[PDB]
């Protein structure tokens, strides 16, 4: 508690963050990466590792098959994992993980062998003395300074739309829909490729990433866009290469994101976030739609695109009820307050009976997580 | 101004047939004091008492005195239209003559001939 | 898997020409649809419910032929003239048959206090609609719906003698009529009080119907006399507010305004640190 | 998990899919546990009991819209009689939604909701009340074939054994006027000192009961012998061509975990309400329908 | 002109057509007072009526 503050690891599908309870920012935010060379390597004496991990791994894009190791919020290779915690531990922070409790985020549904995985890893080779399982967007709620509202989430693996209940996460309405960044960086891709731009490699897909981060914004009318984007050339703009290259983004700029309102370009079948929010709250008793309607939170690494904010209003005024309180909560740091919710729920001195120790794993297996942690 | 011009002519047309109106309704009210004099009927065979005789003659006093100011706002908002618009006129046709005449001794070309 | 279809489409149709009360009265008569729809009475498009928008513009709103009651909406309402000329199409490609609309037209034509007429084809009623001496009151719903006038009805009325005997018929305050073989005709001046006479009406013919197939004969029924029988809410207005909350509350966007609110809402438990809400 | 928002409707008959869907979403037991100065564990299990019996009287289509009302008693040392508020529909109905007024009508408790119960609704309940201290739950059900039977001279027919487990049945003459005092007076004599079964003429059926399972067998039991009537009746034609049954002769010869002789109908009716999601909350007699697997 | 004579037309004719309305409703209802002085004070009521009506067929 005083001597020692617990880890909180947000461990994101696209970026992991990490830094000590009661504080306000996180210690080291890094890509989840991990690059393996892919070319004969003929300097005797500059020094080669066999992978590069996080950070180092991504200034050097040009000589490595970037591989990430969660994939659509599933882990598909362990010890890659094992790899990107012992960085996290080691290198980014210098703290011993025999010494500090950690708190791990999860996704809202996840199958449960992930959950022993994730316990039997942490208890058997790390040894940490104390630990614990967290679903990722109830934390977004605690950041908010709320206990009641529905919450939307948006990151690099999956996009799901939860309900909370004085802190009770209700599992029948819980909503799931794969549109996630990596989708829409692949459709930037194949939209790109109308204009002359040609991008195939993994390298160059942070490059694609890049350009949807910082030059992209959500049309409030996509027909009436369309037409301003025919019309007049003020909507181009340009972005210049690493190579020194430069392009014309022009037209796409609103299209990129619009899959997320229409699935039907990216030939998916499922329909729209603002539709699956509302279905979200359509599955909860009557009693409590009103205070979901008026207590909207987004969170998420997609959910910073400029103008989102007025177009989900809208779209979900459009399917409401008549005279009904409508309001969307979008706090400006809104892609860092899971770890924030983390580091917030580790500081009570009520939380620490939630820690799980040592004894208690050794005795009851990898499957005591799930009995402790509801 | 010529329809709100025949407008007040025949509004003060109506006001001439008011006076005949307010005769005969003071006419009917003597003769409808003469009827209530005696055994005092307040009205046999039909439903008209003097009372609603006085609320629709106030009520009819009270639209006409609003639609005098409703005119006056008509035919003044009509006058101040024209008044700058022929303003224009006289200027428009100064600036005709001049540029017509000034543009003609310019395209004859004869200044660079007697110089 | 679902007939669930939002009945408000004027927010995403943004267009057309509007009355300044229209696009109130549109979303009532699609609801008015919709329960008759769910209730099991119709089906098929045959220019059930009509309701006239202005006393001044005329303008009267009418269901597009083609359309089943499940499948009509606020938009997809037609707004036709007396005679059957299109005065606004609304976003539904279907050709335009107004022949429906002329059993409409005299009754605007007779009437115009009511606004709202709805005509049925239930068998049922029409059973009764073939029974000659009509609607026998022996149940409390019959008692309840009032007076009658009954109608012959030829299956024609494009011409124009055949308007004089039907206005002749109806008379100067009836609000049922019962065309023989044809059905019955609610007539209301709200769409309120004709949908809470037709439910009422159509209660008591399904009671009379397996009244008279049970008894077999008047003598073995009983029969109470009408002279014996002889805030503020009106007739229809309490009943269909309950009907447009409950469908509200399975997911309809009625457009019905409520005129008192429904819950109380306690205030909740409320902490400063919360964001300010809005996007403002 | 893979269920519409709205079950699909049949051809005919959309009410019953309709308000399952609705009782899908809100559930009967609305009380959780919060405060409840006034409520006591027998008066909140009764208005679970008579939410649930709402619910059911909507989903078989025994009701016609909100002009029918069920009262029931909290058998509190004075009056507290339990009533639905005059508005809200049958499928709304909730637990905490139920009012709580007196014998004359008078509000003690203004429940959950804002509306206010019908005063004029509650006179014919109220007679029945002052009529017998025996009474516990009044149920007013409107069906046409009820209804038909009702407007017939000869009424209810001994024709089926269902009819002679009903016994005496009281008729209230529709008088249409609703003369209050007298009226009460009026039925409390044809009601007489011991009936199980009324009806009133061309308006509705009544059953009474001093639980609300036999309310609720009489009243099935009562709707079900009037729809055998109504058939046979009708083919009949006259008395030439019916048999009717002995009620003596055959009453005569017919006749703690253990059900009541009316509790295995609405215990069979609540496992199946509750198998389709309304969490009523019910104390079943058994709490499951078969052994534990071993 | 016209146009503006036409919903002219319209605004008059609403006037008319609720006056044969009411007056329908008025003359619906039949309530004749007992013995033969009502029955005549109706009768010359009524015939007050029929002289009020003549006046507006000159407006139709
Ligand atoms: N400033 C920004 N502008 C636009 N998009 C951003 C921005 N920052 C992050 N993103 C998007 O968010 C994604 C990262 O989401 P992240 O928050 O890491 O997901 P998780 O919740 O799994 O941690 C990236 O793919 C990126 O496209």
């Amino acid at each position: 508690d005083d001597d020692i503050a617990a880890l909180v690891v947000d461990n994101g599908s696209g970026m992991c963050k990490a830094g000590f309870a009661g504080d306000d920012a996180p210690r080291a935010v890094f890509p989840s990466i991990v690059g393996r060379p892919r070319h004969q390597g003929v300097m005797v004496g500059m020094g080669q590792k066999d992978s590069y991990v996080g950070d180092e791994a991504q200034s050097k894009r040009g000589i490595l098959t970037l591989k990430y190791p969660i994939e659509h919020g599933i882990v598909t290779n362990w010890d890659d994992m094992e790899k990107i915690w012992h960085h996290t531990f080691y290198n980014e922070l210098r703290v011993a993980p025999e010494e500090h409790p950690v708190l791990l985020t999860e996704a809202p549904l996840n199958p449960k062998a992930n959950r022993e995985k994730m316990t039997q890893i942490m208890f058997e080779t790390f040894n940490t003395p104390a630990m614990y399982v967290a679903i990722q967007a109830v934390l977004s709620l605690y950041a908010s300074g709320r206990t009641t509202g529905i919450v939307m989430d948006s990151g690099d693996g999956v996009t799901h739309t939860v309900p909370i209940y004085e802190g009770y996460a209700l599992p029948h309405a819980i909503l799931r829909l794969d549109l996630a960044g990596r989708d829409l960086t692949d459709y930037l891709m194949k939209i790109l490729t109308e204009r002359g731009y040609s991008f195939t490699t993994t390298a160059e897909r942070e490059i694609v990433r890049d350009i949807k981060e910082k030059l992209c914004y959500v049309a409030l009318d996509f027909e009436q866009e369309m037409a301003t984007a025919a019309s007049s050339s003020s909507l181009e703009k340009s972005y210049e290469l690493p190579d020194g290259q430069v392009i014309t983004i022009g037209n796409e700029r609103f299209r990129c994101p619009e899959a997320l309102f229409q699935p039907s370009f990216l030939g998916m079948e499922s329909c729209g976030i603002h539709e699956t929010t509302f279905n979200s709250i359509m599955k909860c008793d009557v009693d409590i739609r009103k205070d979901l309607y008026a207590n909207t939170v987004l969170s998420g690494g997609t959910t910073m695109y400029p103008g989102i904010a007025d177009r989900m209003q809208k779209e979900i005024t459009a399917l409401a009820p008549s005279t009904m309180k409508i309001k969307i909560i979008a706090p400006p740091e809104r892609k860092y307050s899971v770890w924030i919710g983390g580091s917030i729920l580790a500081s009570l001195s009520t939380f620490q009976q939630m820690w799980i120790s040592k004894q208690e794993y050794d005795e009851s297996g990898p499957s005591i997580v799930h009995r402790k942690c509801f | 101004l010529d329809a709100i011009r025949q407008l007040q002519k025949d509004h003060e047309a109506f006001l001439s047939s008011l006076a005949r109106a307010q005769s005969d309704f003071n006419y009917l009210l003597e003769l409808d004091q003469q009827i209530k004099a005696l055994n005092v009927p307040s009205s046999p065979y039909t439903w008209l008492t003097v009372e609603a005789l006085e609320r629709i003659w106030k009520h009819l006093s009270d639209i006409i005195k609003e639609r005098e100011q409703e005119l006056e706002k008509e035919e003044a908002r009509q006058v101040k239209n024209f008044e700058m618009c022929q303003e224009f006129e006289q200027n428009a046709s100064a600036f005709l003559n001049w540029i017509l005449e000034t543009r003609a001794y310019f395209l004859d070309g004869s200044l660079l001939k007697e110089t | 898997f679902s007939m669930m279809t939002p009945i408000n489409d004027l927010h995403t149709a943004d267009s057309l020409n509007l009355a300044k009360g229209e696009r109130l009265m549109r979303c009532k008569i699609s609801s008015v649809y919709r329960l008759l729809d769910l209730y099991g009475w119709a089906q098929l498009s045959d220019t059930y419910v009509t309701l006239r928008v202005s006393k001044e513009q005329d303008h009267f709103l009418i269901s597009p032929k083609g359309v089943s009651c499940s499948e009509v909406t606020a938009s997809s309402l037609i707004k036709v003239n007396i005679l059957g000329e299109v005065v606004e199409k609304g976003s539904s490609c279907f050709p335009v048959d107004t022949t429906g609309f002329c059993l409409h037209s005299a009754i605007y034509a007779a009437r115009p206090d009511v606004r709202c007429i709805i005509h049925l084809h239930t068998p049922a009623t029409a059973a009764v609609s073939a029974m000659k001496w009509g609607l026998l009151p022996v149940s409390h719903n019959a008692l309840l719906v009032g007076d009658m006038a009954y109608f012959d009805f030829n299956g024609e009325m494009e011409q124009e003698a055949d308007r004089i005997n039907l206005q002749k018929c109806l008379g100067p305050t009836c609000k049922i009529l019962v065309l023989r073989n044809h059905g019955v005709v609610a007539l209301g001046d709200t769409v309120e009080e004709a949908f809470y006479k037709v439910f009422h009406l159509q209660a008591a013919c399904e009671i009379q119907v397996s009244a008279l197939s049970s008894a077999g004969g008047v003598e073995n029924l009983i029969l109470l006399e009408q002279e014996k029988h002889r805030q503020k809410s009106r007739l229809g207005e309490h009943e269909f507010e309950a009907l447009m909350r409950m469908l509200d509350n399975l997911g309809y966007r009625t457009g019905y305004p409520y005129r008192y609110p429904l819950v109380q809402e306690k205030t909740k438990h409320k902490s400063e640190v919360e964001i300010p809400a809005t996007v403002t | 998990t893979n269920v519409p928002n709205v079950y699909p409707a049949a051809p005919q008959g959309g009410m019953a899919a309709l308000n399952m869907s609705l009782g899908m979403v809100t559930p009967v037991n609305d009380l959780r546990g919060s405060d409840s100065i006034a409520y006591d564990k027998g008066e909140k299990l009764l208005r679970c009991k008579l939410a649930a019996l709402y619910r059911l009287a909507d989903l078989f289509g025994w009701s016609h819209l909100i002009y029918n009302h069920i009262t029931t008693r909290v058998s509190s040392e004075q009056e507290h009689f339990l009533i639905v508020p005059f508005g809200l529909l049958y499928s709304e109905v909730t637990a905490s939604s139920l009012v709580k007024i007196n014998l004359q009508g008078d509000v003690v408790d203004r429940g959950s909701t804002n509306l206010g119960v019908n005063q004029a609704g509650f006179t014919l309940h109220s007679a029945v009340y002052a009529a017998r201290p025996d009474v516990k739950c009044v149920v007013h059900i409107h069906t046409p074939a009820g209804a038909a039977v009702s407007a017939m001279k000869c009424g209810l027919l001994p024709i089926s054994p269902e009819a002679l487990s009903l016994g005496e049945v009281a008729y209230h003459d529709y008088h249409g006027i609703l003369v209050d005092e007298e009226e009460k007076v009026l039925i409390q004599k044809n009601l007489g000192p011991k009936s199980k079964v009324l009806i009133l003429r061309n308006h509705g059926l009544v059953s009474v009961g001093e639980s609300v399972e036999e309310a609720f067998y009489y009243i099935h039991n009562l709707v079900v012998a009037c729809e055998i009537q109504v058939r046979t009746l009708a083919s009949a034609g006259g008395p030439d061509n019916l048999v009717l049954l002995d009620p003596g002769k055959y009453k005569a010869k017919s006749r703690p975990p253990a059900w009541q002789i009316g509790e295995q109908e609405f215990e069979a009716l609540m496992r199946m309400l509750d198998n389709l999601g309304y969490r009523t909350g019910y104390p079943y007699r058994y709490p499951a329908l078969r052994e534990k697997s071993k | 002109k016209l146009e503006q004579l036409a919903r002219r037309f319209d605004r008059k004719a609403a006037m008319r057509e609720t006056w044969l309305n009411e007056n329908q409703r008025l003359v619906a209802q039949d309530n004749f007072g007992y013995d033969l002085a009502a029955v005549e004070a109706a009768k010359k009521k009524h015939e007050a009526i029929e002289t009020d009506t003549a006046a507006y067929e000159e407006r139709v």
